[PDB]
């Protein structure tokens, strides 16, 4: 069915130039808006730019603005101009439809791996790693400066889990829904500034890093990255 | 009679008796039956539907300014009211003609859009809306220049009023009233003949109400022509007169500018006469009557 | 054939025919209790106030 | 032998007038007499959901009274969002004659249909983010008048040919099939129990079947002319048929006769479409006259006018929650009251 | 306005879309086809379980022709669907009077008391050789003339023409023979014809 495929990455001397292309296959690609999201070696992960559909509006990152450039046939590039040393990172290409009731950031590309040769919104993750043991329950929670709860009511709250060498995929989406394809033991809860996800009858195929979002302007944050491991 | 000057022109102006007595009833008779119809009109009310609205609207504007021209003409030749009343009551006046004969004269054009080309592309709301909107602006701004004109100016015993004035000065007044009429005579006049020649090549004349419309889209022009024709050819008269022999003498013109008042009373008399377009056009008005 | 149909209907008749009925007073005044029951719960009838209504 | 198979039937009908006004004791009208009248109810125009370019002929409202679905002769079936007039989806029809809607309980499902004789479920979730053709039903010899879901499963169609069905979504195959009606079968709705339904025909009579059993329990009459729309009281108990005979009856299903009649001396043109409001004290019925009227449900005499459409009304919804109705003329404009 | 701009997008995306596919579909013109059971109805449609759709295209107008004889259903009912329709197609088979009392029901209908009926005339060659032998009162017993094809047609266009009572609406009667090419351009002509005597009426001047 829906596979997300993308390629470009290489080694790349200091101030060069290259072409990241994500070819999108086996859904209606016209009508979706295609994100951007890095992931550093060794941290977590890091937005980069969103396209709209029809490419209505373009956003960019505090340091990616002007330096990149977000395009989309079946096929979306992002262009890029003057690496620096930190652009290096493992670039994941990323679908959303925006509607009532839809689930954004649903389906994530496989990620192609690079080398290179103070107003915005903030969340941050209190614990980094917590042992955990199958058949136990694990609460993981992270904390925003400013408050999500909107105007309309709906809480901007993202979790995102990501398994050893795979690609992130989608959990919890307004802090309160669950995503398709995800089994009814993962629970979102908090309200405002509090955020706690909870999972009852923990599964050995659940180990990974948890990561939390917020949607509420751009650009998108996320969190330092709460990794669950075994014992 | 006398003369004066004005606008670095010496620019020949009278005061007769027979205005006073001729001018007021009919205008009054005028004013009342285009009151009476066009509030009823405004009051009941697609592109030709605000194009007809748009006329309505400039024939109600012009009949509100037509009491002060009775106001003007009963207190002999005597504009009592200022410098500002009069520039407006000029420019306005001047707007409501423009307005009202333009679109007529784009209405004639949408009737020759609708007949012998039902297929054709210009056959929105919004669009009729900024084309009309286009049209007030670009009269306004041809009959802006009227605002900038001093008046009143007062000569003898009487202040003026006037901008129609048998004066040498060739103004671009002069040519923009001459334009009215020489242009949308020949528009009105090709899309009536287009109209009737494609419904009569049709062969559905046999119907008696497509003989009717035939009538009332002929007689739409009569009325036009019958009430433009002779305010124009006294223009040319006077044009001709002040040419052949330049203005060394104002005797002879107190006949003819009477005849030019009499004659400018036609174009206020055309503006009352609009309800054969509206109400006798179609049954549906009747209706509602 | 006609005897098929007939025999259908008539039959449909009778099976409706042995449904028991109830008062209609008894009907009418239970039908009342529910309206009035509900009265509070009406935002049609009873005009909302804009702080709760949605559709402002 | 026919000559008393029609006797017995005539028997049996006079049978079933005697025992019907044997338990007519008293009238609805000197019961409610005590009650307070409800007084003029008057409702604005909250939110006008343009864009449509054709006569609508129908509206459902979502299970959570946010999301209204709308088709019309353009081919186009746009689930609007209420709140906010945002156009969610546009549904390409396959062919433009539409005649019914439907929404899923859950909102997976959308239904349509018309004088293709075919209803079409549509799904709203798909994997791909488009909308895909689920299932086009077929076996209909007639066109589908109005279609509602059970459940996220199966769907009930009321169709042209004298026949309502119980489809099966996920099969496309006729389940169960309930026949009867003489003439066309314009109407139905599903009861809050969802185990048994009615559907007001052509013929001037209201049957009330059951889902499981498959057999006409009960049946009705009164009425002079067509049935054009038909709605369950919120108890369950009791429904309102809206005939073209500018009038709409108030059936009770215990009592089985009519009860309340409402009618009027300056009302001629026939009803559309009627629907109780969440209390049941009002009865949101739309007219053929330009007009939409809304009757105490007691008291049988008019409480206000709706009167904010330039064409004939073809739906009336009320949300679940009651909080909005919703009317869809003919002049291609969807509004939203409150 | 967190994400709702995403969604304002997404509706403006969607109007466009719909506002094309009106402009697109304005363009063409719809004739509701009717008629009796093998009444010619077949034949020109190869000329040019529900309801059938027929669309051709002829000096750049997309005709759409609906033949809607197939719904065995009360008339009454959907008959609203069409009310919007430019003109009303009627054919008439000539080589047999149901066809009058369809004609005269759907004349006087409340729907379509401003459109008007174009009425075609088929198997006009197969009329002429019949009526060479039966006289045309076997069909009609109240006729009474000379028994020939020029009269006897003229009757019969009388006779359908009797039918009507509104004066807004008029009969283009033609006659066909079934093997004509020049069916499509005098449906056009009808058509041109009906649309500008609407545009007339739109101007308030017929
Ligand atoms: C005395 O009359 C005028 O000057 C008015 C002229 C006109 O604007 O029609």
């Amino acid at each position: 069915d829906v596979q997300l495929v993308e390629s470009g990455g290489g080694l790349v001397q200091p101030g060069g130039s290259r072409k990241l292309s994500c070819s999108a296959s086996g859904f209606a690609f016209s009508s979706f808006g295609m994100h951007w999201v890095r992931q550093a070696p060794e941290k977590g992960l890091e937005w980069v730019a969103y396209i709209s559909s029809g490419s209505g509006t373009i956003y960019y990152a505090d340091t990616v603005k002007g330096r990149f450039t977000i395009s989309r046939k079946n096929t979306l590039f992002l262009q890029m101009t003057s690496l620096r040393s930190e652009d290096t990172a493992m670039y994941y290409c990323v679908r959303s439809i925006y509607y009532y009731g839809s689930s954004p950031f649903d389906f994530w590309g496989q990620g192609t791996t690079l080398t290179v040769s103070g107003s915005d919104i903030v969340m941050t993750q209190a614990t980094s790693s917590v042992p955990v043991t199958p058949g136990e329950s694990v609460s993981i929670s992270c904390r925003s400066s400013k408050s999500l709860l909107h105007s309309n009511g709906n809480t901007y709250l993202y979790w995102f889990l990501q398994r050893p060498g795979q690609s992130p995929q989608l959990l919890i989406y307004r802090m309160s829904n669950l995503a398709s394809g995800v089994p009814d033991r993962f629970s979102g809860s908090g309200s405002g500034t509090a955020f706690t996800l909870t999972i009852s009858r923990l599964e050995a195929e659940d180990v990974g890093v948890y990561y939390c979002m917020q949607h509420l302007e751009y650009p998108l944050t996320f969190g330092a990255g709460t990794k669950l491991e075994l014992k | 009679d006398h003369f004066l000057e004005i606008d670095k022109k010496n620019c020949c102006v009278f005061r007769d008796d027979f205005i006073v007595k001729v001018l007021p009833p009919v205008l009054g008779l005028e004013f009342i039956f285009g009151l009476l119809g066009n509030g009823l009109a405004l009051w009941i009310f697609k592109s030709s539907r605000i194009f007809l609205f748009n006329l309505a609207v400039a024939d109600f504007l012009l009949i509100i300014c037509l009491p002060f021209l009775m106001d003007n003409y009963v207190r002999r030749w005597d504009w009592k009211f200022g410098d500002i009343p009069c520039r407006l009551m000029l420019f306005m006046l001047a707007m409501n003609r423009q307005g009202s004969i333009i679109f007529l004269t784009v209405v004639a054009v949408d009737r020759y859009f609708r007949v012998v080309h039902p297929h054709h592309a210009l056959n929105s709301n919004r669009t009729a809306a900024i084309i009309s909107c286009l049209l007030w602006g670009i009269t306004i701004g041809l009959t802006v220049h009227l605002l900038k004109k001093k008046m009143p100016i007062q000569n003898g015993g009487a202040n003026l009023c006037s901008s129609f004035s048998i004066c040498h000065t060739f103004q671009w007044h002069e040519a923009m009233f001459l334009l009215e009429f020489f242009l949308p005579l020949g528009i009105i006049l090709f899309c009536s003949a287009r109209i009737i020649w494609s419904l009569r090549q049709r062969q559905m004349d046999r119907h008696a109400k497509i003989k009717r419309a035939i009538t009332f889209i002929m007689v739409v022009a009569i009325v036009f022509v019958i009430c433009f024709l002779p305010s124009v050819v006294v223009r040319i008269r006077i044009f001709w007169l002040l040419h052949t022999s330049g203005t060394q003498n104002c005797e002879v013109y107190r006949s003819v500018d009477l005849a030019f008042f009499i004659t400018l009373s036609f174009t206020y008399m055309n503006s009352m006469l609009d309800p054969v377009v509206y109400y006798f056009s179609s049954p549906s008005f009747p209706n509602f009557f | 054939a006609s005897i098929a149909q007939a025999r259908k209907l008539v039959e449909q008749l009778k099976m409706e025919a042995n449904i028991d009925r109830i008062k209609v007073s008894k009907a009418a005044a239970d039908l009342m209790a529910y309206c009035e029951a509900h009265a509070k719960e009406d935002p049609l009838l009873t005009p909302v106030p804009a702080s709760e209504n949605p559709f402002r | 032998e026919l000559d008393q198979l029609r006797q017995e039937a005539e028997q049996l009908k006079n049978q079933i007038r005697d025992a019907r006004k044997a338990c007519a004791d008293a009238t609805l009208s000197q019961i409610t007499n005590n009650i307070d009248p409800v007084g003029r109810i008057q409702m604005r125009t909250r939110r006008t959901l343009r864009g449509h370019l054709a006569k609508i002929y129908a509206m459902h409202w979502g299970t959570d009274s946010r999301l209204l679905v709308s088709a019309s002769q353009d081919g186009k079936l746009i689930i609007w969002d209420s709140y906010t007039t945002n156009k969610v989806h546009a549904i390409p029809l396959r062919s433009s004659w539409v005649m019914t809607c439907a929404y899923a309980p859950s909102g997976n499902y959308v239904a349509c249909g018309g004088l293709d004789n075919i209803c079409s479920i549509y799904n709203l979730k798909t994997r791909e983010g488009n909308v895909r053709v689920s299932r086009e039903l077929a076996g209909h010899t007639g066109y589908l008048s109005c279609c509602r879901f059970l459940d996220d499963n199966q769907i009930v169609t009321s169709s042209g040919d004298t026949t309502c069905a119980l489809w099966d979504i996920e099969t496309g195959q006729q389940t169960t099939t309930f026949t009867g009606h003489t003439g066309d079968v314009m109407s139905l709705s599903l009861a809050p129990d969802t185990r048994l339904f009615v559907s007001g025909a052509c013929d001037a009579s209201a049957k009330l079947w059951d889902v499981r059993e498959g057999m006409c329990r009960q049946t009705f009459t009164g009425h002079e002319s067509d049935i054009n729309a038909i709605c369950f009281f919120p108890n369950g108990n009791a429904f309102a048929t809206g005939s073209d005979d500018a009038t709409c009856r108030l059936f009770d299903l215990r009592a089985d006769q009519e009860l309340m009649t409402y009618s009027h001396d300056n009302i001629i043109c026939g009803i559309t479409s009627v629907s109780f409001s969440k209390s049941g004290r009002l009865l949101l019925a739309g007219y053929d006259d330009f007009n939409c009227n809304v009757w105490d449900a007691l008291k049988a005499d008019r409480a206000g006018v709706l009167a904010g459409h330039d064409n004939r009304v073809s739906c009336l919804g009320v949300t679940d929650d009651g909080m909005a109705v919703a009317t869809g003329s003919w002049d291609s404009f969807l509004k939203i009251w409150n | 306005s967190a994400e709702e701009r995403a969604a304002l997008e997404r509706s403006k995306a969607i109007e466009k879309n719909l506002k094309e596919d009106g402009i697109s579909a304005a363009k063409d013109v719809k004739l509701l086809l009717l008629g009796a059971d093998n009444s010619g109805k077949s034949t020109i449609v190869k000329q040019m379980t529900g309801i059938v759709e027929t669309h051709f295209t002829f000096k750049n107008l997309h005709f759409r022709l609906f033949d809607v004889g197939g719904q065995r259903s009360e008339r009454k009912k959907w008959i609203h669907c069409f009310e919007d329709v430019t003109a009303i197609i009627f054919c008439v088979d000539l080589s047999d009077h149901e066809s009058l009392m369809l004609f005269d029901s759907i004349c006087n209908n409340k729907f379509f008391i401003d459109t008007s009926i174009i009425l075609f005339l088929n198997k006009k060659d197969l009329f002429g050789e019949k009526i060479k032998k039966s006289p045309l009162t076997i069909c009609f017993p109240e006729y009474t003339g000379p028994n020939t094809y020029e009269d006897a047609a003229a009757y019969i266009q009388a006779q359908f023409e009797s039918k009507n009572r509104s004066p807004n609406k008029e009969i283009y009667c033609h006659m066909t023979c079934a093997t004509d090419t020049n069916n499509a351009q005098v449906i056009f002509d009808a058509v041109t014809d009906i649309i500008i005597a609407n545009n007339l009426r739109g101007c308030g001047l017929y």
